[PDB]
């Protein structure tokens, strides 16, 4: 980690719960922590403890950021869905999630969000819009790098 | 450090390479002999020269030579009236390529308009009428280029190099996202 | 009718000042956001055309939509299939004519003035192009209107006999705009020592809706047109300022 | 309330990188935001405190215990991911001090200690003595090349050998270097561009 | 009837232009790739030996002048263009370095991939890469690591993490200009070049006319050998 947009990253919070019991915890009621208890997890935490464990500690269940609501939201118009009112990244985290979880059917949605995303970035900037409100965090990166090439080149262009 | 864009190519070093590549003059200095030289070191021939003959230099001295009037950019081939209108009935009828640029298309035709505004055949509204009309429809096809996109693959046979030097950072930001789902998912 | 479309159709393709051409280059940044309309500037119609002007000067009502067809026939020479009917919007900067001194003589004349805006209305709907078809001989026809001139100026024909009107309009096939209905009041400073403060009513058309709230300071560019409404006289009309192209200032 | 101070300093530094990004400079680093740091290091004093506390008592009481190693294998991570909240801030404060010596440092000054950055106290004591160093690595590299002396600025591309140069406000006939210049405020020149390039980056003549 | 061998025996009974197209052509090879690639060595010794000749002839021929102005000003343009190329190269390996400063002490304490360092480094880069990793080392030890635990002191290879490898990164996406000398050596056809063999797909036949999008990984064999441009 370098970059500021991967250390932000990993400060979200997930629905995991237990499997084991631990006589201690760091964040307050009764120091022994009974199984079966579900709690909020940030992403540097519960990365390493899915996997460290034949069965691992965290059952790691699925947030609602992945819900049958969101999957069908995001298949009738990718246009004019909001991206910053989930949390506020979706893509630096979304790739995440497949690599702890390989599924082949989140990565058949995400590669048709993106295009019809993409294709409405090079549309408006072309030199009035609410378009600076409902982008992806991931993406006002290279709407600044793609408008401030565009203007250099019509500049240069006239005088 | 170059630090501003420090990727791609800032838009006042495309017409520094576009000024390596000769045209022809017709001179008006002899300096040839009869029976002080310039000795530069990339070109280093054409001392030699007679008042209305025609000579083949490089292009960043034909516009040392016309803000003192002592040269006259001659035209290329294609800033021509007569040539245009080919180009431009071949984009209609085949709407899925590129027809043919000279891959100094859209520079040549900055540097030569706003100096040497006096050796065409009538520039106004016969060559700045089409240049304009060709890079219209040639940005559609662009446009509609773009819906087709993967992640192993793309052509995109014959384009200029000022139009790829304001897409660069749109193509390969986004590329670089697609190619990071399908092999994370695998 | 013919030809002056030509006379237009040449000026937003050749219309050109030192290097870079506007009216290509706000026509293509108008599409690609769909935003579908096109901003004039008036002055630099008569520094290219004065005959054109004369023309647009005179009877405005019938060539204002023959320049919105003019529009139309470009766009699909650069977008090239829903593409409407543009709309023109034009500002321009003569001399203000105050809201007290309106003739009878500015009946149909592009009149500019200033003043401060009292309400609004709820929106409507205007019907464009619209589908008919016979009762009884179930003739099918489109009759396509264009032209704003509030009530009825173009309706429904009398035959394709058959009866008084035999005409429907069929509602699933058919366009809709928006109008607005504004009300404007003289600025106080140009005072009534003995009088109240007049005020006219606007229209808006579909691209100049929700545009300002009321309690500003606006210069308005239209058309003084009349219509004659019973909702006191006898042959007596009313009157009202069809808006093209509202120039507020900053909101602040 | 565990790792909360990471996102504390971290949201902190985005803002430097984005009065970086669009037109401005970042002439006047804003500060050292020093008390979010004095809090993350009493965090990791009190995480060393505990996995010195079960060192004993794996010894004693637990005797090598699974579940006691849980608490090796927690208390290492709050130490890394504090770690890299404190390396992204401080290499992004790095790089706008490396930019800053390479453009207007050492740029027909040759000694520009003071005179320049003219803040000398957002940066810390230990910031303000990295900077020192490094403007005099820089001059390592411009006396073994011999391409130009202080290699430095204009990486703008040539064109338009004679340019007109025009004088805002900035008197004092200051230039020895290839002759005399006579400044007077208000009155325009003819000169090549070898010898403005030196002070058209000083703010002191405007015109290109 | 062929008769041009025979013409072209009727005839015969290091160039400086060319060094300026290789500078040009390596240097619109560095800015766009994503790895560092091989100083060239051998040309820019002569280059550096040819600024320094002239740069006094200007200075001799003007002072040992003293009507024609005009020679003695397109020597001086060319010279002050010449000198961009080289300054705004050389300045641009140095943004590399700079990220890459951990990855390249990797590639020195390994024993064998490619040890070059003086044909991947030029003579003063390497004064430029030992003092720069001493004087960032001395910054973060007396403001990170005057609290540092036994296990967390070097950052060389902090595996656990994702971190403190550098990436160079090989899938970047970029524009490639093919162009490749036929017969008239490895070429599949008439008008074209051979398969580039990705993992998992088919052939992605190259032509010698159009220009193509592709990985950085399947065409780094072809940049060394001249065929392409970027």
């Amino acid at each position: 980690y370098y970059d500021i947009d991967d250390v932000l990253a990993d400060g979200t919070e997930f629905p995991c719960k237990f499997q084991y019991d631990i006589p201690g915890l760091g964040y307050n009621p009764g120091r022994p922590i009974t199984k079966n208890t579900k709690l909020s997890l940030p992403l540097w935490l519960a990365r390493i403890l899915a996997i460290v464990g034949p069965v691992p500690f965290v059952e790691l269940l699925p947030p609602d950021m992945f819900s049958t609501k969101v999957m069908n939201a995001i298949k009738t118009d990718p246009v004019a869905l909001d991206l910053h009112s989930i949390n506020s990244h979706f893509f630096s985290l979304a790739i995440k999630w497949i690599m702890l979880f390989s599924e082949k059917e989140l990565a058949n949605v995400v590669s048709e969000l993106l295009l019809q995303r993409a294709q409405e970035l090079n549309h408006h900037a072309s030199s009035t819009s609410t378009f600076l409100l409902k982008l992806e965090e991931m993406e006002k990166e290279i709407y600044k790098k793609s408008h401030e090439s565009y203007k250099d080149t019509k500049r240069w262009m006239f005088k | 450090l170059p630090a501003h864009l420090q990727q791609t190519f800032s838009p006042e070093e495309i017409q520094f390479i576009v000024e390596n590549e000769p045209i022809k003059i017709f001179p008006r200095i002899t300096t040839r002999q009869k029976i002080w030289q310039l000795i530069t070191t990339d070109d280093k021939a054409l001392n030699n020269m007679v008042a209305m003959r025609s000579t083949e230099v490089v292009l960043w001295i034909a516009l040392l030579l016309k803000q003192q009037s002592k040269c006259s950019i001659v035209a290329p081939q294609w800033l021509t009236t007569k040539e245009l209108d080919r180009k431009i009935q071949y984009e209609k009828t085949h709407p899925d390529r590129f027809s043919e640029l000279p891959w100094n298309w859209l520079v040549l035709a900055r540097i030569l308009f706003n100096k040497a505004k006096d050796d065409f055949h009538d520039p106004i509204h016969e060559l700045r009428g089409k240049i304009q009309d060709l890079r219209e429809i040639r940005q559609i096809k662009v446009l509609k280029g773009l819906k087709y996109l993967n992640e192993s693959h793309l052509q995109l046979d014959n384009l200029s190099l000022l139009e790829i030097n304001e897409l660069r950072p749109f193509i390969t930001e986004i590329m670089d996202k697609l190619r990071e789902i399908h092999t994370a998912s695998l | 009718n013919t030809e002056i479309i030509k006379s237009f159709k040449n000026f937003i393709l050749e219309f050109r000042l030192d290097s870079q051409f506007i009216y290509r280059d706000q026509l293509r940044n108008n599409i690609l956001v769909k935003n579908y309309s096109l901003t004039v500037n008036m002055e630099h119609l008569i520094g290219y055309n004065e005959d054109i002007y004369k023309k647009l000067s005179d009877e405005p009502s019938d060539i204002i939509p023959l320049f919105e067809t003019a529009i139309t026939q470009v766009a699909k020479r650069i977008s090239i299939n829903s593409l409407p009917t543009f709309q023109l919007i034009l500002n321009s900067n003569a001399n203000q004519i105050p809201l007290r001194d309106l003739d009878s003589e500015h009946v149909s004349k592009i009149v500019r003035l200033s003043g401060i805006i009292i309400s609004t209305s709820v929106l409507s709907s205007r019907a464009t192009y619209l589908s008919i078809m016979c009762r009884n001989c179930r003739h099918t026809t489109s009759i396509t209107i264009n032209n704003f001139n509030t009530g009825n100026t173009v309706s429904l024909p009398r035959s394709c006999n058959c009866g008084p009107d035999p005409y429907i309009i069929i509602h699933e096939s058919s366009k809709f705009i928006d109008q607005q209905f504004l009300k404007l009041q003289e600025i106080p400073e140009l005072v009534p020592v003995g009088e109240m403060p007049r005020n006219l009513t606007m229209t808006c058309d579909r691209y100049l809706t929700n545009k300002v709230i009321p309690g500003t300071r606006v210069t308005i560019v239209g058309i003084y047109s009349i219509y004659n409404s019973k909702n006191s006289g006898v042959a007596i009309r009313t009157p009202y300022i069809k808006i093209l192209g509202i120039q507020s200032d900053v909101e602040t | 309330m565990y790792g909360d101070l990471g996102n504390k300093l971290v949201l902190e530094a985005k803002r430097t990188k984005q009065l970086y990004a669009r037109s401005n400079q970042d002439v006047n680093l804003p500060m050292y935001h020093e008390d979010i740091i004095r809090n993350i290091l009493k965090e990791v004093s009190n995480l060393r405190k505990n996995t010195e506390y079960l060192k004993e008592q794996q010894q004693l009481g637990m005797l090598d215990d699974k579940v006691a190693k849980c608490q090796y294998f927690v208390t290492l991570l709050c130490m890394e991911r504090n770690k890299r909240c404190l390396l992204a801030y401080q290499r992004l404060r790095t790089d706008i001090l490396d930019s800053m010596a390479w453009n207007n440092n050492g740029l027909d000054l040759m000694s520009s200690i003071t005179f320049s950055q003219q803040d000398t106290n957002n940066l810390s004591h230990q910031e303000q003595e990295y900077l020192k160093e490094y403007c005099d690595l820089i001059t390592d590299l411009k006396s073994g090349d011999l391409v130009d002396i202080d290699l430095s600025g204009s990486l703008v591309p040539p064109s338009d050998v004679f340019i007109d140069v025009r004088v805002l406000k900035d008197a004092g006939e200051i230039q020895t270097e290839y002759g005399v210049f006579n400044l007077i405020k208000d009155s325009q020149f003819f000169v090549r561009q070898s010898d403005v390039e030196r002070l058209i980056q000083q703010g002191y003549l405007q015109k290109i | 009837i062929n008769i041009d061998d025979i013409l072209a025996e009727l005839d015969k009974e290091v160039s400086p232009q060319q060094d300026f197209s290789d500078l040009m052509k390596s240097w619109k090879n560095e800015r766009c790739s994503p790895e560092l690639l091989p100083y060239p060595h051998q040309l820019m010794k002569r280059l550096l030996n040819r600024i320094s000749m002239q740069s006094q002839l200007i200075e001799n021929i003007s002072m040992g002048f003293l009507e024609s102005k005009l020679p003695l000003l397109c020597m001086e343009t060319e010279l002050e263009r010449l000198k961009f190329v080289i300054r705004s190269y050389i300045r641009c390996r140095l943004s590399k370095i700079d990220k890459f400063s951990l990855y390249l002490r990797q590639l020195n304490e390994d024993e064998n991939s490619l040890i070059s360092l003086t044909d991947l480094l030029s003579k003063d880069e390497i004064k430029y890469h030992d003092t720069h990793s001493l004087i960032w080392l001395k910054l973060v030890n007396d403001s990170i690591l005057k609290y540092m635990p036994e296990e967390l002191q070097a950052i060389n290879d902090t595996e656990g993490s994702v971190n403190m490898i550098d990436e160079p990164d090989w899938n970047k996406f970029v524009f490639i200009h093919v162009n490749g000398p036929p017969d008239g050596e490895n070429e599949f056809g008439k008008p074209c070049y051979t398969v580039t063999i990705p993992d998992l797909k088919e052939e992605v036949e190259l032509t010698i006319g159009s220009i193509y999008v592709m990985r950085y990984e399947v065409i780094r064999d072809l940049l060394r050998d001249d065929k392409v441009a970027l």
